[PDB]
This record gives C-alpha cells, structure tokens and sequence, in this order.
C-alpha cells in the first residue's frame, strides 16, 4: 500500500471547492446541444448594457415616475436641474440597474461608467445642458460654477437626443471597495450633477414640461471581484408551497 | 465580433479633438443600442495598461458555488402514535432550485440554463437527557419526478434496484454526487411562459421537464429508546454551465415558490411603486461631503 | 439613411420614413430548422409566403393613465390568416418574428415607448399567491394591459428590462421600432397553443403629452412570422 | 484528477473566456 | 547592487597593513550610510570558508509561521434567556492580525506587506456532570467587510449564496482554507499614516483596505438538552510573501488594536523613560566572570 | 568633493559647502508614474516648474530642551505655492520630495541630529487608549513637536530608526542633511489630503552645548517635490 | 481503487507545516503588483544596518540620555570610560538594536560585528580613544595595559569623526546559543572596553563634556538559525478594542 | 503538490535567495 | 521666486542670476518706476538660519 496522512482541512465542506464528484446515474446520455440565441458566457456582458436611473427616487413620484426627470423652462441662468450620488453598494439611482445589480454580488470593482441621457420632449422643444462629473474630496457641486471645473459635457437638443457623459475611472487605488461607508476615501466615486447650460425652450403648443431619461452602463474596462452574496434579496421564513415540495 | 478577452481592455492616449461632421459623445438610445462613446473620445486620457483580469464575474464562477436548495428536520424516534402528516423517520423532497431566495434570484438571471448539478448532502443530528449522538446511517435514494416514493421508513420501495441510492454515515464527510444534466431539451427553462397540459387547468409556469426529480431520504436504523432532531441539509452546486438571454434581477420579494408573484414591501426600498429608498429631492445628495 | 426602410414579406410591405436602425435579437436572424437540430423525423410544412407576411393586430389607444401592453406569440397569431389555420392543424411549430410597431404624433406631442420583447415572459400575480390562470394569460389578438409595468408584472424591473431586445420609439425622435425575433426556445419545435416564445411589451415610460389639439393617437403593431415550420398534420382543434 | 467513467463528473470548467458583448450592446444591423 | 546570497560570506587572509593615504576603519556615520569596514581591514584575518546557510532569515520563512489570531470561546446551549449582548451558538470577528502580540510585532517590523493567508481553525468543546463530548458540524462562512452578517444561529443568512462557507466538524483535522491577496492596492498597510474617510472625523491609522473580511462561525448543530463550551482558534499563516520598508520593532507593550498607543511598563525593561534595565554605572559589567 | 553640492530645481537653488553624501532613499531616485503601473485614465498634469522646486518652511529654534520636530508630507506643502492650487484643484496626487535640512553653528558648537524619513508614520498618543484626533496629525506648515522622541511617539524605538532613509547634522562635520525619497505607497496615485506618505523627523540625539557666546540656532528645512502628478481636477475645496 | 495507510503524524496541525490548502475564492484576481522602494527578501539585509547601543543604560539617564556616552577631561592617565556587554540574548545595550531585535527571535547566531562610534563633540575637540575587543575567559579588563593585549583599535578625533571597532567572530564552535546561561562558554562573547589613549582637550568654549554615539551592526558573515518567539513582547490579557472586533 | 486551479493556493516559496543590503546599508549616491 | 540658499564657507561668495524674465524684448528707462515697460522686479534678502 501506499503511506499517507490526512491533512487539516481532511473531511471538511467548502462551499467553493473544485473537485470530481460521483456520478449519480451511469452510462447517462445528456440531450445533444441545440443553439439557443444570446449565450452569456461571463457577467460582464451583462454588465455593460445600458440601463435606466431611477434619478427621481424621492416621494410623491410613484412607480416608473421614477424613470425620468422632469425639466421646465426656468426665469433664472445657471440653475442645477438634478443631481447623482455614484455609490454603487448603497441603495441610490445606481442601484436597480444592469450595473448595479450584478455589481452587488462583488465587493470590489473598477473600470470607467457611462451615463446615457435621452431626451423626450418634443421636437420642438430646444435647450442646452452640461452634465459634470466632480472627482471626490469635497461636497458636491451646487452652482454651475463650480461644477463645470471637473469632467463635463454640454448637449444640446436636436437631431441626436442623446449623449453619453463618460464617468472616468480616477482613482488612486486600482479597486473600490462596496464598504458600508459610502464617505470612505476606498467607496466615494464623486458626484453628478447636471445644470441648465442655456434654457429649456418651448412654443406654446409643446408641453412646458419636458423629460429625461438617464441609463448607465459599464464599460469594457470595467472589472469585479471578490464574490458575496446580494443584498438586494433575502427572507425570513420559508416561501409559500415550500412545504408542498416535501409533499 | 466574438474575442476572447482574459483582462480588462487597456486605455489609448489621446488629444484636443475639434472636427466637423464627427460627434462621438452624441448617440441614439432609440436604436436600442448601447452607447459606443469610449473614454479616449470624451476626456483626454493617458495610455494605461490594464491588468485586471475578468475571470471571476465568468459564468461558470459566478453559478458554481455550493448553495442551500433544501433543509428539512425531522424526529427521529419510535414513530407509533404519531400524526400522519409527519416525518416517520424519513422525508421525500421535490427537488427544486426555487426555496431558497439567493440561489433563486442568481439562477433567474437567465432565461435557459444547462448546468450539471453536484448534490452535498449534510446531516446533522441533536438529542431529543444528554447520553451521546449517535452514528446513524441515512440512505438518500434518488427517484424520478412522479414514480413510486416510499411510504414507510421500512417499505420495499428502499431495496434500490435501480435507483441509485447513497449509504452515508453521520460522523463520515458528507455524501456527495453529481446529477446530469436530466432535461429532455437542451437546456432548462428557468421561466417558463406557459403550461405544460394539453388541457386548460394545468399550471402556470411549471415545466415538469425543468424538474430534476425526488430526494428521498430515511434513515436505515431503527429507532433508539430515545428520541433524536435529524436536520438534513441539501446542498446544490451547478457546474458544466451554458447560460442563455439574461433577465432583469428580481426587486421585489419572492412569494411562493410556484410562481413569480409580487407584493413588494411596504416602504422603500423594494416596495412595489418604490424599488430604491427616497430622497428629499432630484438635486438632493445623500452622502455628501461636509 | 437608416431611416427609411421598406421590409417585404410575402405580399405585405411596409415602408417607414421615421425609423431607427432595426433591431435582430441577440444578434441573430432567423432561419429554417436544420437537419442536425431535428426532432420530429415526418417531413414538415413551409408554407412560406402564405404564412411569412405581416399580420396587423388591434391598434390600442395611447392614452393619459396607460400602464402598457402586451401580446403573447404565437398566441397572438393563432387564429389569423394561414398562420392559424397551419397552427390549429399541426402539432408542432417552429418561426421567428419580425415585429413593426407604430405610433405617430404631431412635432408638438412628447412621449416615449419601450417597445421590448421579452423571452419567456412568465408572468406574476399581485398580493396574492395563486398563480395567473389561462385567461389571464392567453389573451389572444387583443393583447393585455399591464397591471404594475415598473415591476413588469413579474416583480422584476422595467429599468432593467433593456437587457431584452428592444427599441424605443421617442416621438421626437422616430415613430416606428422594428425587433427581429429568432426561435427561443429550449426544444427546436413546440407546441404553439399552451406556450409562448416570446412577449411583445410596449411600455409608457414617457406619457404622452402636448399643448396642442387632442387627437387620438394609436399604437399599431404588425408581426411577421419568419420561417415557419410545421410538423405532426392532424385535424384542427 | 477525473477517475470516473463518465464526463460530467468532471470538476468545473473555468476557462471559458469568450466574450461577445455585441449581441447585448449592439443588436442594430447597421 | 543585487546578487543571489545562498550562504555568509567568506573571510580572506590578510596581512600587515601601513598606507598612508588609506583609512578604512574611519568612517562617516554623517552620510547614513553604515560602515563598509571589513574585517579583513581592521585584523589580520584567516581564509575561512564559511558553509553557513541563510535560509532561515528568509522573509518567508520568517513570516510564513501559522499564528493565532482568533480565539473566541462561546457558551453552546439553548439561548432564550441569555443576554443580547452574547454568543448566541455563534460569534463574528473581524478578521484582524492585531490582536495577539507575537505575530502583531513581526508583521509590524515592515511598512507593506503582500501575502496569501492560510487559516486554519482549531474548534475544541468542554461539557458545561460528563456524558460524553459530541462530534458537533460547525460553519465558518466567510463575509466581506461592511457585508451583511447573520444575527442568529438560523437565520437565512447562513444559506452562503455566494459567501465562501466552510462545513467541518471537531472529531475532524482542523479547516485549512487559502485567503488570497485581497486588497485594492499593490500590498497591505501595516501602518497607515492617514484618515480613512473624506471628512475629519475618521479614524486615524485604519485603513478598511487592509482588512481582510468578516469571519462568521456557527454550530450547524441544535442545541443539546445540556450546555457546552465551544472555543474556536484561529490561526493564520501568510505565504508568498513580498515585504517592503523595514522598521523599528515596538518596544513599548501594545495597548490597543486600533492604533499605535503607548504607555510603556513601570520599570525597566521597556519602560518610557528606559527601554533596556538599568546598570550601576557605564564602567560596571553585568555579568562579569570571576 | 562631497561636502559641497548645488541643487537646482526650477528657479530655485541650494548650494551648501559643508554637507554629506547626500541620501537617496532606499537606492531610488524620484520618477513619473508609468503606463504600465497607471491606474486612472485622464491625463495626468505634470506642471513641473511650477511646483518642482524648493519649499522653505518656517525655522525651529534649537533650544535647550529640545525634543524633536517633525513634518508630514504633502500635508506641510499643500498650502504652499502651486504645490498646494494643484493638491486643492485635483483629487489624486503622486511625488518625490527632495528635502534639505540647514543648522549651522560655530566651531565652538557641539550637538547632533537625527534628520531621518519615516514612511507611513502612524503616531500613538501616551497613556490613553484614544487614537489621535486629527489636529494631532494635520498640523501643516508648522508640525509638530515629539512629545517622547525616545520611542519616536509609536512605541517603537529612535535607536533602531536609522533604518529608515536618515542622515546626521553633526555640528563639527557638516551643517546640512539631503534626503531624496521616492513616491512610497501602496497605491500608484493617493489623496493628499487626508494620507501622508512620509515624515520627515528631525531629533536631538545629542543636544545642543557651548560655552561661548549664546545666539540662536535655527533649523531649517526646505522640501522640493519631484515629478509630480495630478489627476481629477474639480473644484477647490 | 489506490490501497493507502495512514502514517503517525496524519490529521495533525503542525503550524510550519509548508503544504497547499484550498482557495476560498476561486478565479479571484489578486491586483497587479507595483514597484515599492525597499524590498526586503532576507532579515539579513536588516541586521547589516547599524543603530544606535544604548551603553548609558544607567538610572538618572533619562530617554534619550541613554543613548550617548558623555566624556570629559581627566586628570589621570590611562582611564576607563565605558565597557559594553555583549550578550545579545541578555537585556544590555545590544538588546534595542536592529542586530539585537531580530537576534532575538532565533537561538543560534554566528559572525562578525561592528561597532561604530561617532564622537559628537566640538570642532575644536581633540582626544584619542583605544577601543579594545577582549575575547571571553577571564574577567572584564580594568586597566588599558590589560585591556589593550585584545583586540583594539586607537581612534583619533578629527576630520573623520567615526571608527569602527570590528568584533571578530572568534568562536570554538559554528555557532552561539542564546542561552540564558550568560557565563556560558556556548554564549559569551567577550567584553568592549572604552579608555583614554591621551585625553580630551577643549578650550575654553567648548562644551567640557563631549558625547559618543555607539552603533552596532553585523556583517555579511552573520547568520541565524533555531527560530523562536522573542521574549520582548507579550501579554497577559487581550488588548484594547479587541471586544470590538467581536462585537 | 497542487491540484489547485488558483496560484495562490499552492505551498510557501522559500527561494528567493536574492539579496540586496547596499539599499539600505549604502543608500549614499558617491 | 527666484532664489539661492547661500551657506558662509570656504567659498564667500554667491550669484543670484537676475533673469531676464519680461513680456517685451526690451524694457525702458522710462520715468515711470512703476511701469509695466521699465518695473523689473524686486531683490530681497532674508536669514535662511
């Protein structure tokens, strides 16, 4: 026979552990392989598709309100229209979207995001917006001023009623953790913020208030890592029929 | 196109752009494409050589963890005066992927499923005094979705002609095996939009080939002058996985295991015309920097 | 230049002057069930022009308070032209889809559309935990309304819901969206009056609004099957 | 180390690094 | 400039030296760097050819010792009637290499450190008369920092979706899992001159990129109709280990975990005032032969 | 030869006649952040000139009783010229310092100090278990005072702190100290105003005596930075 | 199947057992390594790096006092100034030391030592100091005719302010124990004495005490081996906040 | 002996035997 | 500014080059001191000990 000793970790259990087990039914043909359209063969594909911001999360805005933002003409210059907290781990905008969610199973990440706008007035409605992005390390922008010295983009509404306002990766580390400290100099992404550039400007016949749409995406340099479980689904008893399935 | 892609993809320099005719921040949402804006063409950047692999947000890395599908207690003692509707020293259990909510809302992700399945089975054993836990022998006998299961802890159904069964011991590791991939199409429906008779009373939802089938389970001694708690665990690990068309995660809290029913919560988040916990207004910053 | 676009299928055509890039779902086109992926072994029907034409469903009216709608396929088809009589008189079945929605509005009126198609649309009940009967889910020609369309009345979400092949129709912008549909399914052929491939969404998430005068504005959907196939001739149901 | 008979009882295969993204992000035909 | 150094190094021999010009047993201490006076300038030296080996100072080996760094004891019995403030069948840890001093100080004799960390977990149980021990399945699931951590023995977290659990039991060798590297950055900080978060009222020293995770560990098992003492170590063994910016070793006795606090003992040795015991005078040998 | 050095950065220079070799630390010389090691994916600015050069902070009186001073960096500069409107106008930050130490005395003088570099120097407080606050740490221009220098104020010890990158003003040898430190962190580019990668600690070893005429002895000390870096411009706050 | 059979030391915990455990998370990318100054490979290159002897390890010198050597003018030739012990195991003046601290977590040590001496007084200072190693056997040499019959060396004050006495590895065996046996023929090292060669003389304004600062580092030929815990740290409760990781 | 499929699950690397002690010992420039 | 760091050593003499650092080729000698044609900068000197 062959000498041998058992190691610590003999007999235990690891949940993630990758070895060959017994095969339950021998000689078991498995049906053949038929193509099925759309296969996904790494989350990451997932994870760059666009998807919409609830940016109205506030009350008195009920169900797919929610999805969009209303902007109206304004009798003053400079005015900010709404704005977006970047935390990807705490329940904001970001977090009900493709990017958001799969990004819930992990801990860490990285890469640069893109915010897509579409705007859904009418066609006569014209105006112009800058969407800022700000880096971290203080409170976030509240005039146009101010805003405008990080990373923007000014779009005026016309033929394309779209723009992307890449959100680059700026960070000191090559990770960011989703730590339950969203002020955290590992967490904090830094802020959107969005100003009027010129005037939202209607006839009297289109509707004075007009809406946006904003989605997020990844990109292809973005990057997870370190698994957990989601925090977005959990239960305190069993489910309804549960008990039927041991029935 | 499709390439194989092991790293994240790596940043190129670029410079002050100001062209005519070539707008490349400007996009159409309404194709229903994505936005191909890269970062070169918005920002400056600086050539960045990325080296961050990709190989953990893999399909198969993503499934393959070993996750609770069944948990089921039972009394194990003499089993004379006891109701009929109990656990007589054994169990039979439907085996479903949809009990438990972290495992159900990962599989969900997708339309169509292929994986094969190792099964690890845990027991575990409490005393019903304190005298000692004892060594007992379980028999977990694999039957197929609809034939005979046994109705007694010592039926003839346990002989095991040929469904395969595992003889495991308390105090062994625990027994594990690994189940095909059992569907009789090429890949399980995850959600079915349909009903699986030709008559108009069958259910909603439930395809019976997605079912893999039953897990009975006694335990092949007889009953001790005492009574024993008999916990047995059932764990499932997907592997060999091909997965097709990816759904929106589930928000809202799961109801039954039957269907994918909805009430939502009664407050954000998660409620039903709130999925994400309010703020004061649009230009509100909830975590700001003072 | 990607918007026009004349689509020819049998002796229907459509021509769109509004449009946007059309959409093929995941990618893919649709085509005939090759021999290596077959099944049933008798030879099938394909009836081809008879069937490969576009089908025009009810026109429903986009009003203040829609929710959405949403029709079954095939289900949808079942019963209309050669598509429903080759359906009733086989067993199986097998096609793809090529769907045109329609809506057009003044340059005064706002609004936009998710017009999605969603595979395996199994959908949820509300506040309860019996299941959707068949009634509440085989509608027919008439389509259904959503009930609570930001959870896509299945306790998922509409934001996410644009991982499904989709385009959107902004009145601003275009006033028609076109979604070619492939086979989705885990068996190459199916049985098409107890399960549906997939569900055509059409969901508000911009209500329509103007200033100007009120007009009826409808949303008119025609669905094209694509390769069809039918096996097991028997008589009609 | 695989020393059954059949081919499913092989440990997981994580090393599957095709990606195609396009058939998600840009469906259109043009 | 660097070679590869398998053993010390050999002496030459040497003869009688009288140069003018040539001092090199004065120095410049000034310029930091430390004296290149060898020995065969400042004797008259022998060949020796020295076969010593150096193998035992390597960094990894001398870091690469499985260390205790947990050591939680917790009353295993039926909990209604105990206080919310204990271990209810089950304990968390923050997983920290700070709070036993032996491998405290030499992991603190560097500034970065990039390592793999293999645990290993010790259970072992004492009968809170005797009737015997039990054979008892404990669960040590492994959650990220700031995740979400289970507040029961059974409560739904425990099902490990996507959270690293392992199931061991105490008649077993011990559990030996394999941490990797997990920081955000290139190598952990041991020391961290800086605040952790955008404001000004973070703390000082903690950097939450150094910390491991969360080490949640519970007994899958019921409770017994009598109570036990269950005490799980933990032990932790780095590996592939590259170290950077060697340091001064603390002399003074550690106070805290969360910071470099000192108080210094009372007397000599280690005291404030006098880090080694004191002498008669700087002419006085301690430990004189006679 | 080595006792005189001219440094030259930018439009400021330090010749000096009685110095040391001067001390590199850890044999490394300061340099830009490669491609290869980058990490965020705007383009950097590197004003060069403008910021590269000497910085002479407030001088110390080397007294009697003296325990020690030190300064953290970049939290000394980032108030201090275009240094400190390129760390208020950016979110990360990455440089080198080059730092020169000046105490001269007569010849009549005696007296030692330890001008040593200190990476990551995480500070304890005395007889408390409290960490220290944060105007323990961020004293700026001014530093600090070693409250127990024999320990170097984290319980560890000032004799075994020549293993850090160190010189000596040793007032009969020299009157001056140069230490060139390089970007030491565990991260590529940092935020400078809550982390400081080095402390330059400056310590009587052995103090300062005479017996001739009594007149102040200054200490002083002025740091350059060396290839500096700025990424995330925003703001200033 | 293999036939096996387990060996005595199977199931055991050795805690330097050097084998291969399993991943608890799979396909996990570490991040990529930087270049950081300063790598250490071998506590050997440590050891190499002089510090600082507290020889003044007396009482009424308080911190810092203990680590200089204060001489002055004397009145009588051929005068002792201060001896150094050299058992590194035993709480003397090498015990803080870089060479004195790893030292101490093995058990057996060999090679040559340095000690380097940095006079700290005025420029207008003059003296000579005799340095002189005295292999182990008898007591510790009290007179300089005694004292220099060892090894020595005789140090001038001038434009170099610094000598180095080498300590030659004069040893019967390999090795060294660290023993507590100070008087053992297995451990003791031997004796450094300090004596004036002719005086120290300053005018009238320099200080008339001056200071030394002793260094001690090892050379290329040191080595160490036995490892073991060091006696410098320990504890006998659980430190602050260590609830709170548990908590 | 590995039979891991991750690189950090292997044993201890005791074999890096190079050395640089002039970074510390001569960090001087001449 | 522009500046030197001078020590009192063995060499008993520095330079402090004054640059020419003006927007126009030449500057004026000009009556106004206080133009921007003729104004070329200020030389001061401090204790650096």
């Amino acid at each position: 026979g062959v000498p041998t000793y058992l190691l610590p970790g003999s007999g235990q259990f690891l949940t993630t552990d990758d070895h060959s087990s017994a095969p339950v039914l021998p000689c078991f043909n498995p049906t053949p392989e038929m193509h099925i359209p759309g296969q996904v063969r790494n989350m990451l594909e997932v994870v760059q598709v666009e998807s919409m911001m609830e940016i109205n999360n506030t009350e008195s805005a009920v169900g797919m309100e929610r999805l969009k933002v209303d902007i109206s003409a304004l009798t003053d210059v400079d005015q900010l229209l709404f704005n977006i907290p970047l935390d990807i781990q705490l329940d904001g905008p970001l977090r009900n979207t493709l990017v958001g969610n799969i990004s819930r199973y992990y801990t860490h990440w990285s890469g640069s995001l893109e915010m897509t706008f579409m705007f859904c007035g009418s066609f006569m409605a014209t105006g112009k917006l800058i969407l800022c992005y700000t880096p971290p390390g203080g409170s976030c922008p509240t005039t146009r001023e101010t805003a405008m010295l990080g990373t923007h983009i000014v779009w005026d509404f016309g033929l394309q009623s779209s723009v992307t306002l890449i959100i680059p990766w700026i960070s000191g580390s090559h990770y960011r953790m989703f730590n339950n400290d969203a002020k955290s100099t590992n967490a904090n992404v830094g802020y959107v913020t969005c100003f009027m550039q010129t005037n939202l400007i209607v006839p009297s016949e289109s509707s004075d208030t007009c809406s946006l749409i904003g989605f997020i995406a990844a990109k292809d340099d973005f990057s997870l890592r370190l698994m957990r479980d989601s925090p977005d689904i959990g239960q305190i008893d069993h489910l309804h029929a549960a008990e039927a399935a041991y029935q | 196109i499709e390439s194989i892609i092991k790293t994240a993809t790596d940043t190129v320099k670029s410079e002050i752009n100001a062209e005519l005719g070539v707008v490349p921040s400007l996009n159409a949402v309404e194709t229903g494409a994505t936005s191909n804006t890269e970062p070169e063409e918005a920002i400056q950047t600086r050539t960045v050589i990325n080296q961050h692999g990709v190989s953990e947000t893999l399909v198969e890395n993503f499934l393959s963890r070993a996750a609770l599908v069944s948990k089921r207690s039972f009394e194990y003692k003499d089993h004379t005066s006891s109701a009929a509707q109990t656990d007589k020293n054994f169990f039979k259990w439907t085996i479903n992927t949809r009990s438990f909510v972290q495992l159900r809302r990962k599989l969900e992700l997708f339309t169509y499923l292929r994986f094969d399945a190792e099964i690890t089975i845990l027991t575990t054993v409490a005393v019903n005094t304190y005298m000692g836990l004892p060594n007992l022998t379980l028999q977990a006998m694999f039957v197929p979705t609809g034939a005979l299961t046994p109705e007694k802890q010592d039926s003839f159904h346990w002989q095991s002609g040929s469904n395969a069964s595992v003889f495991f011991k308390i105090s062994d590791p625990p027994a594990r095996m690994t189940i095909p991939f059992m569907c009789i199409n090429s890949a399980y429906s995850v959600f079915y939009d349909g009903f699986a008779g030709f008559e108009k009373s069958g259910l909603y939802g439930i395809n019976p080939a997605d079912t893999i089938g039953n897990l009975c389970v006694r335990i092949v001694n007889e009953h001790q002058p005492v009574g024993f708690t008999v916990t047995v665990r059932v764990y499932m690990k997907p592997k060999h996985i091909k997965a097709w068309a990816p759904r929106p995660p589930r928000t809202l809290p799961y109801m039954s295991i039957a269907n994918a029913n909805y009430k939502g919560k009664k407050r954000a988040p998660n409620a039903l015309n709130a999925i994400i916990g309010n703020r004061d207004s649009v230009k509100t910053m909830p975590h700001n920097i003072v | 230049s990607d918007r026009v676009l004349q689509l020819k299928l049998g002796n229907s055509a459509i021509v769109t002057q509004e449009a946007a890039n059309y959409c093929c779902a995941y990618g893919e086109w649709p085509n005939y069930l090759p021999d290596h992926e077959a099944v049933a072994i008798d030879k099938p029907t394909q009836p081809e022009t008879a069937t490969d034409r576009f089908y025009t469903l009810k026109s429903v009216k986009w009003e203040a308070g829609s929710t959405g709608w949403w029709w079954k396929l095939p289900d949808a088809l079942n019963n209309i032209g050669m598509f429903g009589q080759n359906v009733q008189h086989h067993y199986l079945y097998r096609s793809g889809f090529l769907i045109h929605v329609q809506c057009n509005a003044t340059r005064f009126h706002q609004g936009a559309l998710l017009v999605v198609a969603i595979p395996e649309h199994q959908r949820g009940a509300h506040n309860t935990n019996t299941s959707p009967g068949f009634d509440d889910i085989m509608k027919g020609e008439e389509g259904g309304t959503f009930n609570h369309p930001y959870v896509l009345d299945d306790g998922t979400s509409l934001a996410c819901a644009t991982i499904f092949p989709h385009q959107w129709i902004n009145l601003r912008t275009n006033n028609s969206a076109t979604i070619v549909l492939p086979w989705m399914n885990a068996a190459p052929m199916d049985f098409p009056l107890r399960h549906n491939q997939w569900t055509l969404a059409i969901i508000p998430v911009v209500p329509l609004g103007t200033r100007t005068m009120s007009s009826m504005v409808p949303i008119t959907v025609s669905i094209a099957p694509m390769c069809c196939e039918f096996n097991g001739l028997r008589h009609a149901i | 180390i695989n020393f059954y008979k059949d081919s499913y009882a092989a440990s997981a295969s994580k090393q599957d690094f095709s990606q195609d993204p396009s058939k998600f992000t840009e469906p259109v035909v043009e």
